[PDB]
DNA sequence: ATCGATGTATATATCTGACACGTGCCTGGAGACTAGGGAGTAATCCCCTTGGCGGTTAAAACGCGGGGGACAGCGCGTACGTGCGTTTAAGCGGTGCTAGAGCTGTCTACGACCAATTGAGCGGCCTCGGCACCGGGATTCTGA
DNA sequence: TCAGAATCCCGGTGCCGAGGCCGCTCAATTGGTCGTAGACAGCTCTAGCACCGCTTAAACGCACGTACGCGCTGTCCCCCGCGTTTTAACCGCCAAGGGGATTACTCCCTAGTCTCCAGGCACGTGTCAGATATATACATCGAT
């Protein structure tokens, strides 16, 4: 057989909220960290606890982003989520001006 | 290496979230976004490391940098 | 005491395939000396080289009748000259040469219907030793003390006891078997209805056989291959599957079951069913 | 050297309410976490209050206020319940 | 002691010793101390029972982050307690909105 | 004899208040209110006049900038109306209950 | 003194000001309700701390000082009152 | 010159930065030159605020500032409304901003 | 009793700045009150600063830092450099 | 388009009270001296962060079908806006009383600080029992 | 309907918090001894509350119209699902050495204290920046 369209989006939402590993892979995280970090301040060093830190803060940010996002793709009637909500949400919450 | 961030990992981020359909734009607008926010929480982190002295980012430095933003955070030191 | 009947230990290891998972009612007893009720009595089952080994209780114990030699050998289905036929499987599958040039002398054995059914739901995702203490304990708790024999079809079912089950470590298996017995009382023909399925096709005895409950596709094959004389049946058990993947392979769900099964059967040929036994107790 | 942390009260505590029941190492961790946070909420407040209140001591009565101003309704009530109790059972053995 | 006469089980002397070193004001009553060292035994009680209860739930004898997580969200209290905060492994409530879900 | 068409007047009526800074609740009324809920509190309180005043200027600043957001709800669902959806989203996304 | 159903006093109108403050064009008729609600929701939440504050020193008379207190407590700093 | 301010040139209370670091119990000692770091710093500041209020104060042709002007000087800047983005100016205002799916066609 | 504030010293900056232009009442406190703000930050966070590193002094690189961590973009910059070059011309006599 | 009504910004003049300026003085800031310990500096240690290699294999990338969700048009009817007349009560200015906010005097009960004592608690293995997960001769149940 | 999940229990892994001894810090107690923070008692007089009358700006109620929010239909394109190919993440393991933490020592900077005195605060005064009021010239919206 095969799967209506969002049937699958379903069981991966339902998937994804009940376990708690970590979605990003690891060590692009890591490079992309310490690419950011050698802007500030060359040759640094990072703890291995301070980027699983970083990771799950991140993580976390972009899970409510993304939570917030899908609340206002739902109020303006659309199912799917598209970059003028990840706009209004950030604009709404205070990280924009 | 923000291009590193993987369009299904973004996937799995927003599935998290609820989010049951995704538009083509969002991958790119979730990469500016995690950079904003990677760059705000390194710079604090990266001033807290100068001012000890020291050149290894301690799990701490980034607790505070976090706790300072008003996004506290736990399991990690206090 | 001391038995003997000829046939030779290539027809059958009966030192190795007793414990195989096809009847629960065989365990050691005295060395190399097998234990296990079959026609309401005890036997001691083990081989010599020119001839079995078979004894029955009588003090006055010498010697077994005829009539019972034969109902056990008949069980054994040893009247079948199984060693030649590695000579035709050898030749047409590639992984039983590897098999036969090992190992020789697996066959399947012939146990009441009625006992291969129950014994088989016991087995629902479960380990051999598991379903044999399972059925220790369902004899003991219900059937007669013949080492305690199988029940009577209605005396397998009660008012409402089937919690008493559920007692003996049965776990959700209980339903299966309380239904499964009210079932072949109140909606088919017992022991005749049994027989017809022996006197039934293949396809037709699988189709009878799955339809009632706490029996699937794998225990069906089962009660096929052994106690109901279908040989071409190949049960996928979980060990086939494996070996089926670490030997070879092309696409589980009941669709890929019965290709597999199919595929199975068009390589091992009519008696596809007893070369099954020997792959089986590789592992 | 030698880390102070909560691990052992809080196992004291967990003990008392749920003799059976055990916890993680990661559970204890961010157990500590959140009890440095609240004690350092409660203390910052306390220490507002006092430079508001141009008093250079706090009290039994700044940590009360403090804890009424933190925790929600139900919670801050309990706590202070408990705070009380707990000072007029030790100054009642002085 | 001091933490055996006041009836609590956290550390009233160690309390005592941080509001000191910590610079929170010039002195440091005898009564503080007790008092928080109450509350703060309180409110880990309160979240270790919740946190117990919902590890219970799940058939497992052990408190993890995840039983945390949901012991926090679940409570209305707690919540706005601890809103901010985010909790390593803990993971999100399961929650999906009725408008996603199929006709 | 004049009649302007909908929505000429809101919009001179937008630049009025946003041009102006003063006041925009009646004085009386917002006392009267802070009254009756500092009731539920403690008992015959009595407040300064400095004091009413910061809490009228600090209710009216959060009304002011909660009417923003709705608004940026209400375009972004292509209505030009602001409804009490929009207000409830606003709150959720700032965290408010 | 007793005092009752003063929430009402919020008019509709001052409503209406208040969104043209915000760039509000047109306002819907279920607005105001909530609205109403919301306010009353934000000033309990002040008036609680301010309140305490009052309390904690003895006093009867709730200052301004303390209003900008229990604001600058929520993440509602507040300028040009005191402080 | 006695004073600490006109040493370090400022124009800010050194002293009273000074006590107000000890006596606001910030911490256990404070350094000889933290009071001249932190008062210059408030005096940057300061400087800064007024002088894009009495740019503003001079756009509307008075010549007195007033919180409107604070108000406009503050969220018109880029950096500094992010200083103060949750800060509560007393008779404010807002800046004039009409969306642009609002105005008439 | 006694009361006292910065209204001298804004006052001072603004006549230095703008010396034509006044400041009403308002404005001034308004003023004084954002000084208030603004120090009690960089006290507060200098503060946690020092306890952070076990240090116990407040000394001018926890200031520093603490307007590093405060002061956003170009404001950062230009507050670092006037606080330098105050604390140097005081440390030269 | 053109013309008319209403609104807005711009000119000019008067009066006022809010802010700039001046004067007194007192209390908090500056100068001078002692001291002691917090911070700077040098050496040492070891651990933990960076770096590398091989494989395996899980996840990412790419291509294609097509299903349905986004988006655009159109219609409609009622909810909202604008405007007018009517009614409420907020704002202003006075008059009067007193609760209590703010300050002063004191003296004692509390906390800071010290010396001498010990056990609560931290770090280190060690031995667990115990917890969590998987797998077993699958079948049944449930939803797409 | 053909995929995915759940069911009972026994045995086997594998990790891992929980005592447990042990040794020992060090800091938490116990007991004294002082200095002063503030608790209490008063006393002053600010300002908060109550009410009273008057004016008129603001809020209410209602009428009429239109425009826009909602619903429906149609197009069509672009995300989801699936399969196949590709790649680099992860796991394990091993090496090098950078620097973060410790310890000891030293000294110079801050705290504490005691004298003075002048800079800022409180009060009082004057005057001009702006609020109010009258006059009107241009702008924009709606009808035509």
């Amino acid at each position: 057989h095969r799967y209506r369209p969002g049937t699958v989006a379903l069981r991966e939402i339902r998937r994804y909220q009940k376990s708690t590993e970590l979605l990003i892979r690891k060590l692009p995280f890591q490079r992309l960290v310490r690419e950011i970090a050698q802007d500030f301040k060359t040759d640094l060093r990072f703890q291995s606890a301070a980027i699983g830190a970083l990771q799950e803060a991140s993580e976390a940010y972009l899970v409510g982003l993304f939570e917030d996002t899908n609340l206002c793709a739902i109020h303006a009637k659309r199912v799917t989520i598209m970059p003028k909500d990840i706009q209004l949400a950030r604009r709404i919450r205070g990280e924009r001006a | 290496n923000i291009q590193g961030i993987t369009k299904p990992a973004i996937r799995r981020l927003a599935r998290r979230g609820g989010v049951k359909r995704i538009s083509g734009l969002i991958y790119e607008e979730t990469r500016g976004v995690l950079k904003v926010f990677l760059e705000n929480v390194i710079r604090d982190a990266v001033t807290y490391t100068e001012h000890a002295k020291r050149k290894t980012v301690t799990a701490m430095d980034v607790v505070y940098a976090l706790k300072r933003q008003g996004r506290t955070l736990y399991g990690f030191g206090g | 005491l001391w038995a003997s009947i000829p046939c030779p230990r290539s027809e059958l290891r009966l030192d190795l395939v007793l414990p195989s998972g096809q009847s629960f009612r065989w365990r050691e007893q005295s060395p190399a000396h097998w234990s296990g009720v079959l026609a309401d009595q005890v036997w001691t089952l083990t081989q010599t080289e020119e001839q079995l080994h078979c004894t029955v209780y009588r003090s006055q114990a010498s010697r077994p009748t005829p009539d019972e030699l034969e109902a056990v050998r008949k069980y054994f289905q040893l009247d079948v000259t199984l060693a030649q036929l590695y000579h035709h499987w050898g030749s047409v599958d590639s992984h039983f040469q590897e098999v036969a040039q090992k190992f020789q002398g697996v066959r399947l054995l012939r146990q009441d219907p009625i006992e291969c059914l129950f014994s088989f739901i016991c087995s629902s995702n479960n380990n051999i030793a598991r379903i044999t203490g399972m059925v220790e304990r369902l004899c003991q708790a219900f059937g007669p003390r013949l080492y305690h024999g199988f029940p009577s079809l209605q005396a397998l079912a009660g008012p409402e006891v089937e919690a008493h089950l559920r007692k003996l470590g049965l776990g959700y298996r209980a339903r299966y078997v309380s239904a499964s017995a009210r079932a072949i009382l109140e909606e088919q023909g017992g022991l005749a209805w049994l027989q017809q399925l022996r006197e039934s096709s293949y396809e037709e005895a699988h189709k009878a056989l799955c339809i009632l409950p706490g029996v699937g596709t794998q225990v069906a094959d089962c009660i096929c291959l052994m106690a109901l004389d279908k040989p071409q049946a190949v049960p996928v058990d979980v060990h086939m599957w494996h070996i089926a993947q670490r030997d070879y392979s092309w696409h589980p769900s009941p669709q890929t079951n019965k290709e597999l099964g199919n595929f199975f059967r068009s390589l091992w040929g009519p008696y596809a069913g007893w070369a099954q036994a020997v792959l089986f107790s590789a592992d | 050297s030698r880390k102070e942390s909560y691990s052992v009260y809080v196992y004291k505590v967990l003990k008392q309410v749920h003799p059976d029941t055990g916890i993680s190492s990661k559970a204890m961790g961010i157990m500590n976490s959140f009890v440095n946070d609240i004690f350092e909420r409660i203390a910052g407040e306390a220490s507002r209050l006092a430079h508001y209140n141009k008093r250079s001591t706090i009290t039994s009565r700044e940590i009360q206020t403090a804890v009424r101003l933190l925790l929600p309704g139900e919670l801050a009530k309990h706590a202070v319940s408990e705070g009380t109790k707990a000072v007029t059972k030790y100054t009642s053995s002085k | 002691s001091r933490s055996s006469r006041a009836g609590l089980q956290f550390p009233v002397g160690r309390v005592h010793r941080l509001l000191r070193k910590g610079n929170y004001a010039e002195r440091v009553g005898a009564g503080a101390p007790v008092y928080l060292a109450a509350v703060l035994e309180y409110l880990t009680a309160e979240i270790l029972e919740l946190a117990g209860n919902a590890a219970r739930d799940n058939k497992k004898t052990r408190i993890i982050p995840r039983h945390l997580q949901l012991a926090i969200r679940n409570d209305e209290e707690l919540n706005k307690l601890l809103g901010r905060v985010t909790i390593a492994q803990g993971g999100v409530l399961p929650n999906i909105q009725a408008v996603l879900l199929p006709k």
